[PDB]
């Protein structure tokens, strides 16, 4: 397993291209847990290695960078995510954190409340996930698609994601939607990237990468987490947290990626092509207006 | 003419023999860092490590104002290095302690000037 020495492990492009039936997912590894070093957390080596990861894609780094966070906050109060999201991402650029719970970030800007009743005017170049509901670790059903706060984040991706743009989406076995696999065919490229601390679960992030808007794939939502579930089964990974070591390499490499304002007509391939490639951006540069909606009663 | 003081509440409470505030944020870092007291990303040397500013906060942490008309945090947005020796204690170590102005290092710690 040379996979030790990587930040995770990402899902095979031929897994990708199967047909499959969802299986219950058995792990060889369940139950055990990564060594890390001393004083870390699980979520700050999670969120490392996925940072880590994501310096291997090609993603748009503008100036003045937009990235929202979902679920950030911890049962502990705080947000060990925002923290290293922080550190990765460039000086200044802005990042806004949510989550159900009151916590206390270090992001320019916390919204507290259910994700549904969060709303932004402008677009993002980044959005992260960590969300995820404690009632889907009780099973009396099938495992289906789940709605709920994958309903919004759907919508958010459509609506809110700039052009080029890309996510990262937490998803388990149990937590899942169909419609957000079927969003990744609208990505220049997706994965499912499982990180190496926590390879003994069956957690990963899907990761959109430079949205196009528009599917440029088809895609099963069913048969695709069937497919990542066979991955999962058939390829034990090995606990690794051997790339938390070298921070050498880790921060995100400005690339100043252009931003432009066009209409939909204005797009061509292009355009399309220079998206794809996560040297352009398109949205508004306007100022950054975020509010959350609060229900009298 | 009534003020609620933590930072005297915090320092007795350690004093009694309590335990310290947990479940600060510690970076992954190279520890090859500047060493300075208070950056915008983990400067900690070797002998150092580095906390996120928000976690490491009295008043961020117990839901509190912060000791000023602004209401400023100089801790929140940044990240904050401990001594390793002193990194059990985060909070009440950036509470005690002071940051120098000139060398932006910490007062008795670091600090050569
Ligand atoms: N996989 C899943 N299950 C069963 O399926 C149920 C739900 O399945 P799942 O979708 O929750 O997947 P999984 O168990 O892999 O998730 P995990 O607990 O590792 O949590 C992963 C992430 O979810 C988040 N999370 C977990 N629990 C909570 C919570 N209570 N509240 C908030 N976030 C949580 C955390 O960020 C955590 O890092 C589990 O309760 C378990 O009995 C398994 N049983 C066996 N025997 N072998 C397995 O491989 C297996
Ligand atoms: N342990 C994981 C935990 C924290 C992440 C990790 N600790 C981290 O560092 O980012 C996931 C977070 O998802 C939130 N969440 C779940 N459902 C919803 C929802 N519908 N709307 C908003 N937030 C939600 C829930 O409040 C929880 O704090
Ligand atoms: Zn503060
Ligand atoms: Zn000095």
């Amino acid at each position: 397993s040379s996979q030790a020495w990587q930040p995770g492990v990402a899902m095979p492009n031929l897994y990708k291209m199967q047909r499959m039936l969802l299986e219950k997912c058995d792990l060889q590894n369940y139950g055990d847990s990564a060594t890390l070093p001393k004083g870390i957390m699980m979520n700050v080596a999670k969120y490392t290695q996925l940072c880590q990861y994501l310096n291997t894609l090609t993603l748009a780094v503008p100036y003045n960078m937009r990235v929202i966070h979902f679920g950030a906050g911890s049962d502990k109060g705080v947000a060990p995510g925002t923290a290293v999201l922080r550190q990765w991402l460039p000086t200044g650029t802005l990042l806004v954190d949510s989550d159900l719970n009151d916590f206390v970030s270090d992001a320019d800007s916390t919204l507290i409340g259910d994700c549904a009743t969060v709303h932004t005017a402008n677009k993002w170049d980044l959005i992260i996930s960590d969300m995820y509901d404690p009632k889907t670790k009780n099973v009396t059903k099938e495992n289906d698609s789940k709605e709920g706060f994958f309903t919004y984040i759907c919508g958010f991706i459509q609506q809110k994601l700039a052009l080029g743009g890309s996510v990262a989406i937490k998803i388990t076995e149990h937590s899942w939607n169909a419609d957000l696999y079927k969003l990744m065919g609208h990505f220049a490229w997706w994965t499912a990237f499982v990180t190496n601390v926590n390879a003994s679960s069956s957690e990963a992030f899907l990761i959109g990468c430079n949205y196009l808007g528009k599917p440029r794939e088809q895609i099963d939502g069913y048969v695709m987490h069937a497919n990542y579930i066979f991955w999962r089964n058939t390829n034990p990974i090995q606990l690794s947290s051997y790339s938390l070591f070298d921070m050498s390499k880790f921060p995100l490499k400005l690339r100043g990626t252009a931003v432009m304002s066009l209409k939909e007509g204005q797009i061509n391939d292009m355009i399309l092509s220079l998206l794809s490639k996560g040297r352009l951006i398109i949205r508004e540069n306007n100022r950054v207006v975020i509010s959350s909606d609060v229900l009298v009663n | 003419a009534f003020a609620v003081d933590a930072a005297k509440a915090y320092k007795d409470y350690l004093a009694s023999g309590g335990q310290p505030i947990t479940n600060c944020v510690k970076m992954l870092c190279t520890h090859t860092g500047t060493g300075q007291a208070i950056t915008v990303t983990p400067e900690a040397n070797m002998d150092q490590e580095s906390f996120g500013g928000a976690s490491c906060c009295l008043y961020c942490r117990c839901h509190i104002d912060h000791p000023n008309p602004k209401g400023f945090c100089d801790l929140k947005g940044k990240y904050v290095q401990i001594p390793t020796t002193c990194a059990n204690d985060p909070v009440g170590f950036t509470l005690k302690n002071t940051v120098c102005t000139v060398c932006g290092m910490w007062k008795g710690y670091g600090c050569s000037c």
